[PDB]
């Protein structure tokens, strides 16, 4: 996250780090104690040996000795992710559930029919680079960015027609604050009180962009509301699965 | 802005908005309660229902609702949204569904 600040313990209790052979590669969001929602592009051919993946949770410092690290039982990715950028979403089933404490909590999904409010300012968190030719963050960072409309983002001055309908952009026309390498798979959350209680919901998954924090090249997120049914299905369908499976 | 389907934080009873009344109605208990509790939790943005039970208007009260809604069980398994398979009804038994959905999106610090 470029242009963000260090956050503290328990503020974004759903954030997890996905590490492969020791290195933090992507971010993820806990949907329950045993399921994490991330991006399909985090599991390319060379990173598909589940035994080499760990999910770190409950800490904001990557080197905290007080966070938990569990294994992965299975990864269910979206069969429509042609690269294997639309349908850049995947579910990770942990080998055992995480306890839910004041530092490990699941995030909510958008309600049925709940749509994105262009202009609304949401938060994006992660441990990715704080500068494109920079290093990852040692402490989880958080930043606030508004949703940009598709008419603006698909303009020839932004991403000239590359933003397909199940993705959206968030950021400042000016650049300055954005997600970057290492934040992929992580959470883009907005808070609302439609359930009469304020709750944070996962509206996007950090997916891609051109460089980081440049003006007119905002970040692109997977729009979670359009995958609600895929997620409900996948979880029922593959609860007892092991391996890399794909669901469309 | 309120979402048409709500669940009580006092006794988890489900309430569905009746736009012709501007009131919330309870969901009459049926043999499909588990599917209805699961579908109501998904609808609202929760991942699943952990459990559900049956309350009795006579021992629990109405808590400001006006009537009941019943679910067309035969159509229930074709649905994605609850509001398309529900109808006002009399619910003679006076027993409704309560659903405990997985909690989410809230910080638990002091
Ligand atoms: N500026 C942005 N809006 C942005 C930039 C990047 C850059 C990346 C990224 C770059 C190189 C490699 C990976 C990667 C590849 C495989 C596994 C894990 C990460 C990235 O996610 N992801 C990004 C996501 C976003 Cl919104």
């Amino acid at each position: 996250i470029v242009g963000g600040r260090d956050t503290s313990l328990g503020r974004w209790p759903w954030q997890v780090s996905l590490r492969y052979d020791g290195a933090h590669l992507c971010g993820g969001s806990l949907l329950s104690g045993d399921w994490v929602l991330t991006a399909a592009h985090c599991f390319p051919e060379r990173n598909r040996v589940l035994s080499r993946w760990r999910v770190f949770a409950g800490a904001v410092a990557q080197a905290s000795p007080h966070g938990l690290q569990l294994g992965v039982q299975a990864v269910v990715y979206h069969g429509g992710y042609l690269p294997f950028n639309s349908n850049d979403i995947a579910l990770v089933h942990l080998s055992s559930p995480l306890p839910l404490t004041e530092y490990i909590q699941p995030v909510c999904l958008p309600a049925a029919g709940q749509a994105l409010v262009d202009g609304k300012i949401c938060t994006v968190t992660g441990w990715g680079n704080t500068q494109y030719y920079g290093q990852q963050a040692g402490v989880l960072q958080e930043a606030r960015v508004p949703i940009i409309s598709n008419d603006v983002c698909n303009g020839a001055d932004f991403y000239g027609n590359q933003i397909k309908p199940k993705m959206f952009c968030a950021g400042y026309p000016e650049g300055g604050i954005d997600a970057c390498q290492g934040d992929s798979g992580g959470p883009f959350v907005c808070e609302d009180s439609i359930s009469r209680t304020p709750r944070w919901r996962l509206c996007g998954i950090v997916s891609w962009g051109t460089g980081c924090a440049l003006a007119q090249k905002p970040g692109v997120y997977t729009k979670v509301s359009d995958f609600r049914e895929w997620i409900f299905q996948a979880i029922k369908t593959h609860s007892e699965a092991s391996g890399m499976v794909t669901q469309l | 802005p309120l979402y048409p389907v709500q669940v009580s934080s006092a006794d988890a009873r489900l309430m569905v908005f009746d736009k012709t009344e501007g009131t919330w109605r309870l969901l009459c208990s049926s043999r499909s309660n588990a599917r209805v509790a699961g579908l109501s939790c998904e609808e609202m943005g929760f991942l699943r229902a952990l459990t559900h039970s049956e309350l009795d208007v006579r021992t629990a009260g109405a808590a400001g609702t006006s009537g009941f809604f019943c679910v067309d069980e035969g159509r229930l398994p074709h649905t994605q949204r609850l509001l398309e398979v529900i109808s006002v009804c009399d619910c003679p038994r006076g027993r409704f569904l309560a659903a405990i959905c997985q909690d989410c999106g809230r910080r638990k610090l002091p």
